[PDB]
């Protein structure tokens, strides 16, 4: 079944839940005091979004290092890979060019990231939901509930790679000015538009002879960054995305396996109104039976009750006296099964009210006239 | 093949004229555009990104995108028909393969 | 500056093997780094059958190797092709380029019996 908890002190949880899962609390809350009437408490937490603004860096590229090495006055020599989109040329002459060009995904900076969780509370006939954030609590009268703030593999100024179709990386470290061959990111094309090539920051060593004919020999990176992530995969933080909205410049999804985990903290205060508010399986019935007393300032009236209690011994509770759902005053009674008389002090009214005996919103069918004061 | 091109492309006078070649070289290497006109020599037109000989007009262009790239003509006249071949390097590397050709008829 | 002319036999029988020469005129041909061959059959489209860029080792067309032999020297100071075992494909005009920027004007070859 569903716990209850006597509402001594404020209730408090606080706990970690995983991003890709839903958090469900339900709980009688019953009557601090020796009373048990009841308010049901039913919160329902579901899955954290991720929301990220981004700048779309263009596209990743792999590709092949080649160096071929030419000897023949070398000014003006047209090599037949001059037409390579990227290619670097230092008797003889050196020529690294790129080669087997393969774009493998479409990369994005992250500017500012926001988890989102819906959170519903239903307090007793109160329902309300909201999308909360760590910047925004939920709010209502009796119950808050707040993100701490969540463990993240993702940061602000990381770069997302998507490979495709949009599995994905997380780069702590990206290239952005200055790209070196090898580098996360070396080869790039932004808008498309043109080809962004990385360096080389290696040496040539000219070996020269005769009749073993020479050989130029680089010393830098020979492997691109792609196949170095590739090569050390262990090394970088995967993801897997769900439910995706691409818009251009921002992204949101829900992170469909583990991964990330939040702080949930929920208080619900101690001033509670269990009559009104709350619920109680006690049936009673209420009458007037008699008045004595005047209104309005001065001695002021006794209202006398009769008041039924069915299906429990005893309840603990407050009678009172009043008019036109305007409250003049109130009795704290136990009662107990079958007919109880209640009299009830009041104060204040008017020449035209007519007292009832009162149990919550609910009144008794016939009212009475006090007398005049005069 | 793995260098195609549209066989045929008519155009208008003064409209503009977009000759298209697709490779999976083309992402690597710069496109060379050659023209040719009947009975004569293949003359250059376009090499690297845009770049372009002397003795050639400026409504010749150079466009590259993916695995495709483009020759475009810009306000076409009359002389400009001829044959246009699309020409680049090989994924292997070794090779210099051409295109299918493309016959532009002016109108 | 340098004007390109090739010159070749015309018409040969099948099986006959071709031997083509470009030859360079108005300057050396080691002037420009790095020449090339390339034919191209009479109502069809340009093929590259090989090129010399490097004074080591040639390039060439896979389809055609073995089959086509090119070659540079300086004491005739010409560009030099051969073609072994010619079939009735490949009759074509062939062209002769430096740079692939300059052309030379071409030569038919016909194959036919
Ligand atoms: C999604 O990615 C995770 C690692 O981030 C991986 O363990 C999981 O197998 C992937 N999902 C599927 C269906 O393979």
């Amino acid at each position: 079944g569903v716990g209850s908890v006597p509402m001594h002190t404020d209730l408090e949880l606080d706990f970690s839940l995983t991003s890709s899962s839903k958090y469900t609390y339900r709980r009688k809350l019953t009557n601090p005091l020796e009373e048990a009437q009841s308010i049901d408490l039913h919160i329902e937490i579901e899955e954290q979004t991720i929301g990220v603004d981004v700048h779309a860096l263009g596209h990743w590229f792999d590709g092949r290092l080649n160096l071929k090495t030419s000897f023949h006055a070398c000014t003006k020599y047209e090599y037949p890979w001059h037409t390579a989109k990227c290619h670097y040329e230092r008797c003889t002459a050196c020529g690294l060019y790129l080669d087997q060009l393969k774009p493998v995904g479409s990369a994005y900076k992250i500017i500012t990231i926001r988890y989102s969780r819906r959170v519903c509370v239903q307090f007793g006939e109160e329902n309300l939901c909201k999308i909360i954030d760590m910047n925004d609590c939920f709010v209502s009268r009796h119950v808050k509930v707040c993100i701490i703030g969540t463990v993240s593999k993702f940061s602000q100024g990381d770069t997302l790679l998507f490979f495709g179709p949009l599995g994905g990386l997380i780069f702590k470290h990206w290239c952005t000015s200055t790209c070196q061959f090898g580098d996360p990111g070396d080869i790039m094309s932004p808008r498309d538009k043109g080809f962004l090539c990385p360096e080389f920051p290696g040496s040539f060593r000219k070996k020269c002879n005769f009749a073993t004919t020479p050989i130029c020999e680089y010393d830098g990176n020979m492997v691109s960054g792609y196949k170095k992530v590739m090569a050390t995969i262990d090394s970088f933080q995967s993801f897997n995305t769900s439910t995706m909205h691409f818009t251009d410049e921002r992204i949101e999804w829900k992170d469909p396996d583990g991964m990330l985990r939040d702080h949930i903290n929920i208080l619900v205060t101690k001033d509670i109104d269990f009559d009104n508010l709350g619920e109680n399986p006690c049936k009673i019935g209420l009458q007037t039976s008699s008045i004595e007393g005047a209104w309005g300032s001065g001695v002021g009236f006794t209202l006398t009750c009769l008041v039924s209690l069915t299906e429990c011994p005893t309840f603990l509770t407050s009678i009172k006296a009043c008019d036109k759902a305007i409250c003049y005053g109130a009795e704290s009674v136990t009662l107990t099964r079958g007919q109880n008389t209640v009299k009830v002090s009041g104060k204040g009214g008017h020449s035209g009210s007519t007292f009832r005996c009162c149990h919550g919103e609910d009144c008794s069918q016939i009212g009475l006239h006090a007398a005049a004061p005069h | 093949s793995e260098l195609t091109q549209d066989p045929a492309v008519s155009v208008a006078l003064g409209q503009t004229v977009r000759i298209t070649c697709q490779g999976d070289s083309l992402r690597s290497y710069y496109a060379s555009w050659y023209q040719q006109k009947p009975g004569q020599a293949p003359v250059l037109v376009i090499y690297g990104k845009n770049n372009r000989p002397s003795g050639i007009p400026d409504r010749f262009s150079g466009s590259s995108s993916g695995n495709t790239a483009s020759l475009t003509i810009t306000g076409a006249q009359a002389e400009d028909e001829a044959d246009y071949y699309c020409n680049s390097r090989d994924s292997s590397g070794n090779h210099n393969v051409f295109g299918g050709g493309t016959k532009l008829t002016v109108l």
